[PDB]
């Protein structure tokens, strides 16, 4: 029902306890309260309404001072009705963003504390100021830049000399000018045009695309403008709005190491809460590693007896000397349970702290438990170093580092390294032959390792190789390697993104790795951004060099930092990360006040349409769709409800307001998960004045977006090279434990639903009449060809009637991409009606269908060209534990769908050859019907 | 020195494929109970800090009410007024013991929950050794038809 009992706690000592309605704004509960008060002792003692702020403790756990009381009961979530009168006292500013944060981020920043953790101490130091920093020198600068920063532009990858009409208005006012200008007419012009035109001081002003936060501006044509370019190609006319700087500043404002020569050691001591086999015995078995080399042999505890406190009070040693140890040092560890084999859990340690520092005393690691895989190997030194946050429930090891030195001790500094690592016709063709045409074979490792001085000369582009021949197990080898490091020259971003995998644990790697991609584009940083959040589950250490250019990244543009923000939010369920992630946010959030206010009532969206869609999962099940639909509606129309998922930013594009939720219209899809389908009003022009949202809950979006992001990267790529294949690249954005947002693509439907023998072709006919029907015939033909080569490359299987669609345009589209990379190899796949409406309904039309295969075939050679960017961003993804991206073998797929270990003739004749069979595997299908 | 027919081999690779597929099934739901446990339990755990600080500002309004009821309290002749601010005290008070009560309640969910988890857990590691064997042999039965030279589509038809 509606009403809540409130426990309000006046500053005097007195207590009330009454009921409020769960819809009530803090406000209204202020005057129900001091008109109560006044009836209550010491009513007299106390000040004005206005002199005290509420306090409650939300759902994180924290205090939270309710400065905004605007704000429902409902909305406020408090853990308990509990309300506290106190002052309006301190810093406000501080107290507000720490509280919002917290809600935001899902994860309190009390929990930082509670740690009680140096290294999380001085990342949250160290960034945060970093972040503020940034902000407050952004604060400073003219609106032009806090436009470029806010609005960054959209351009077609181009970053004909036609002319056309374009509608131009004013800031608060109704009337309108049209007038043609060039496609090759730069933004300023048009400006100049509708101030003279006004008239009959243009700099100080910029053009909004209306209905949108997209802005025109800068030294760059009409047509390389996705707005005009997309406007140009429907014939649609763009509309514009001229915006005064004065309104965009309105938005502005609101002992040495190589001493020792004593082999390393650990005291094994105990385990604890082991839940096992009383029958089997427990063992130990123990690793160091740097990246996946073993640094030496393992070693093994005793078979001591299965229980949840074993005790081994055993010494381990281990065949290599502490003077050995690389900086990324890495002790693994597996409890293990035999008869007289069952991995039961696992726990990494870095042997050096965040400060350099070798790590002695005690520590106590809180294991993961073990998965069996495939591999079923013994260690798993690719895990995580941090340890498992289910401290009162979860498995432990206690072990002991020994007092190895009576004074502490550092993994020495560069200039001791570069000290160490200074003083040192017919072999080029071994190494030409080993380098040039991927695993070496020891024999190959050594020549690498005597010629590495030659590799740096000849072969920059083979660092990679010659980091891993390197013996990491020796401190001369290492010091040797890093004194070439330093005097590498800078390698492309290609390279660069190699050198983040795993395989390459060592910081001045990953420094140098960065350094590189220092000259990423904005867009080009884009398409990267999923793989480069996955990489940070690598990272040993907080404060780490790729976590500070991302935030780099995200501090100078909005757009980078917002999709930055969901890459990390949808996260924060997964252990592993909560902390790490959550830190990323925290910082990020303190860099980013204004977006904080966007994705606040973004995340309110998503809280509001989890509940929603909790209801009609239930409802479903209980009753016929009609009348669930209605209940649906009576939920959203509620004023809380509502309010929520009204006049927000998109978060699949925060240049797009979804404005005014259309209730009649939103609705909910018979897929197994109920996702609700939203449709939403804005200001827009025509096709952009409806747009809609899927929201999901239960299944994992994160196939789907990788699959969409690498399309999307194809289309780029196809499209840089002047080939449009009319893709439709939608977003697909997870937001939260195995929940996310798609775009829905309006004017399309499923092909078994448009054939209810000519009835795609008759489809298109009624869509485009008369002289519009050859232009969706291409449509529908390039689009084609571009799906056709992308899901043969990933391997996408299953690909059916209600799994791909068209759009009135005629576009050919896939969605619902549930497998990739084969999960035997899918052949390429040509479908009957596809080519029927390719040939314009003819039995025999040659003519166009070399077209197609054209198409098909440059398509397919552009993605060979950028095959290494494919495979390493594949190679990335790993990181992410998604089931059919797990291993070497998914990345092999790639290799063989591109044929990268062939010519790029070869490659094309076997493309040839399998398009061949798929045109005659595509009328023995249809063949089969009635 | 280095050390049955093709249908009964096919036979117990069908059969171990469809063992081991079933295992797979089984814990899979037990890795989701685990997954599921371990995000309640930790919800558990922030709800229990979060009515420990419900109580840490309930129990501040009671040093609150003893400090500035006493240095103002001494203005007596009103009793009225005292026993107002008495009564009012016993009041908070009062609720101190519905909060202590639900607080203790959550502890007593979150200790058996607790034990949930661990029993999972147990059961988890006492269905690996199956699992792994079950997957080891159904490779060993793979790799004796190939050595044989049985054909990939009768390889397939067995596993399924
Ligand atoms: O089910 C509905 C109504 C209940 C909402 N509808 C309304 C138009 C046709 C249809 C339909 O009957 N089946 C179906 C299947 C998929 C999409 C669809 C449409 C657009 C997308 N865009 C991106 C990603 N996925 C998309 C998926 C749309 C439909």
């Amino acid at each position: 029902n509606q009403s809540v009992v409130v426990d309000f706690l006046l500053p005097t000592g007195v207590y009330l306890n009454f009921p409020v309605s769960r819809n009530a704004n803090l406000s209204t509960i202020k005057q129900l309260l001091w008109h109560r008060a006044q009836y209550e002792p010491l009513f007299h003692m106390l000040s004005g309404p206005e002199a005290y702020v509420f306090t409650c403790i939300n759902q994180t756990a924290e205090q939270q001072e309710l400065e905004d009381e605007q704000r429902r009961l409902c909305d406020v979530q408090p853990f308990l009705p509990v309300l506290r009168l106190v002052a309006r006292e301190g810093d406000r500013v501080k107290k507000l963003i720490n509280s919002q944060i917290s809600l935001l981020i899902g994860k309190g920043l009390h929990e930082f504390d509670s740690l009680c953790d140096p290294e999380v101490n001085d990342f949250r130091a160290k960034m945060c100021q970093f972040c503020e920093e940034a902000a407050a020198r952004r604060q400073q600068l003219g609106w032009e830049a806090w436009l470029q920063y806010s609005f960054p532009l959209q351009l077609e990858p181009s970053a004909p000399n036609r002319a056309l009409l374009v509608n131009v208005k004013f800031e608060g006012s109704e009337e309108s000018f049209t007038f043609q200008v060039s496609t090759k007419d730069v933004p300023l012009a048009l400006m100049a045009c509708a101030l003279r035109k006004k008239a009959t001081q243009p700099e100080d002003y910029t053009l909004q695309v209306n209905g949108r936060h997209e802005y025109l501006y800068g030294s760059y044509p009409l047509c390389q403008f996705q707005y005009i370019c997309s406007c140009l190609h429907s014939g649609l006319t763009p509309h514009l709005t001229m915006v005064h700087s004065s309104s965009i500043l309105a938005m502005r404002d609101e002992v040495s190491l190589w001493s020792l020569e004593q082999p390393f050691r650990i005291e094994l001591i105990q385990g604890s809460k082991v839940n096992a086999d009383e029958r089997m015995k427990l063992v130990v078995q123990a690793g160091l590693f740097h990246g996946n080399e073993m640094l030496c042999k393992t070693v093994s505890s005793s078979e001591v007896s299965v229980c949840s406190e074993p005790v081994w009070k055993q010494r381990l040693e281990f065949d290599i000397n502490i003077c050995d140890l690389p900086r990324m040092a890495r002790l693994c560890f597996a409890l293990y349970a035999v008869i007289e084999d069952c991995p039961i859990a696992w726990a990494n340690l870095m042997l050096f702290d965040y400060k350099d520092q070798l790590k002695t005393g005690e520590r106590c690691l809180y294991m993961w438990p073990s998965v069996p895989d495939e591999k079923g190997e013994l260690l798993n030194p690719t895990g995580t170093v941090r340890s498992n946050p289910n401290t009162d429930s979860a498995a432990a090891l206690l072990i002991c580092l020994p007092e190895v030195a009576p004074h502490p001790v550092y993994y020495p500094a560069l200039e001791k390294i570069l000290e160490l690592g200074r003083h040192s016709e017919e072999e080029q063709l071994q190494l030409r032959e080993i380098l040039e045409r991927g695993e070496l074979y020891e024999h190959e490792k050594d020549l690498v390792w005597k010629l590495r001085h030659e590799v740096q000369e000849h072969f920059p582009e083979a660092l990679a190789r010659l980091l891993l021949v390197t013996k990491w197990n020796k401190h001369e080898d290492v010091a040797q390697m890093l004194y070439l490091l330093c005097s590498w020259p800078e390698l492309p971003v290609l390279s660069a993104l190699e050198l983040l995998d795993f395989s390459f644990p060592d910081c001045h790697v990953g420094s140098f790795a960065i350094k590189s991609l220092r000259k990423l584009t904005d867009d080009e940083l884009f398409q990267y951004l999923l793989q480069l959040v996955q990489v940070l589950k690598y990272e040993s250490y907080l404060d780490c060099e790729l976590t500070k250019f991302l935030l780099d990244r995200a501090l100078a543009n909005r757009k980078i930092g917002h999709f930055l923000f969901w890459h990390l939010r949808s996260e924060m369920h997964v252990p592993s990360v909560a902390l790490r992630f959550g830190l990323i946010l925290e910082a990020y959030c303190r860099g980013s006040t204004h977006h904080m206010k966007v994705l606040m009532k973004q995340g309110e969206a998503l809280s509001k349409l989890k509940a929603l869609n909790d209801f009609v999962k239930l409802s479903s099940q209980k009753t016929p769709k009609p009348q669930t639909k209605e209940l649906m509606h009576l939920c959203m129309r509620q004023e809380a409800y509502l309010e929520a998922l009204s006049h927000l930013q998109s978060p699949l594009d925060p240049s797009t307001l979804l404005a005014e939720v259309c209730v009649e219209q939103c609705t909910f899809m018979d897929s197994k998960m109920k996702p609700l389908w939203i449709m939403y009003s804005n200001e827009e022009a025509g096709s952009g004045g409806s747009v809609g949202i899927i929201f999901k809950n239960g299944d994992d979006l994160r196939q789907d977006m990788l699959t969409l992001q690498m399309i999307q990267l194809m289309d780029v790529l196809w499209k840089q090279e002047g080939l449009d294949l009319r893709m439709t690249p939608y977003g697909c954005l997870p937001t939260g434990d195995r929940t996310g947002l798609i775009e829905v693509v309006l004017r399309s439907d499923t092909i078994a639903n448009i054939q209810l023998k000519d009835a795609l072709l008759n489809w298109l006919k009624s869509k485009n009449p008369g002289e519009a029907l050859d232009r969706a015939i291409e449509e529908f033909t390039l689009s084609c060809a571009g799906y056709c080569v992308a899901t043969y490359v990933l391997g996408i299987g299953d690909r059916h009637s209600d799994n791909i669609m068209i759009r009135e345009s005629g576009q050919l589209f896939h969605i619902d991409f549930g497998h990739f990379l084969g999960n035997e190899r899918v052949p390429f796949i040509l479908t009957y009606d596809f080519v029927h409406v390719i040939q314009q309904g003819k039995t025999n039309n040659s003519e166009k269908f070399e077209r197609f295969r054209g198409y098909c075939e440059r398509a397919y050679t552009i993605l060979r060209r950028h095959g290494l960017l494919f495979l390493h961003l594949f190679a990335l993804m790993r990181a992410a534990g998604l089931p059919e991206l797990s291993c070497s073998k998914d990345i092999q797929y790639l290799k063989d769908s591109l044929a990268l270990g062939k010519t790029e003739e070869e490659a094309l004749k076997h493309f040839r050859v399998k398009f061949n069979e798929a045109l005659r595997e595509s009328w023995k299908t249809k063949v089969n019907w009635l | 020195q280095q050390d049955d027919n093709i249908e009964a081999v096919g036979k117990k690779l069908h059969e171990y494929n469809t063992q081991f597929q079933e295992k797979s099934r089984e814990y899979d739901r037990l890795y989701e109970d685990y997954t599921r446990t371990s995000q309640e339990i930790q919800m558990k755990r922030t709800a229990i800090e979060a009515f420990n600080e419900t109580i840490k500002i309930f129990e501040e309004q009671c040093q609150t009410q003893e400090r500035y009821s006493k240095e103002y309290i001494e203005k007596f002749g009103n009793e009225t007024e005292i026993q107002r601010i008495m009564h009012n005290y016993e009041k908070l008070k009062s609720r101190i013991s519905e909060i202590v009560d639900s607080r203790r309640r959550l502890e007593e969910d979150l200790k058996k929950q607790a034990a949930e988890y661990r029993e999972i857990d147990k059961r988890m590691n006492s269905i690996k050794p199956d699992l792994i064997q079950l997957r080891k042999t159904r490779d060993q039965y793979l790799m004796w038809l190939t050595q044989k030279g049985v054909r990939q589509k009768k390889l397939n038809e067995w596993l399924g």
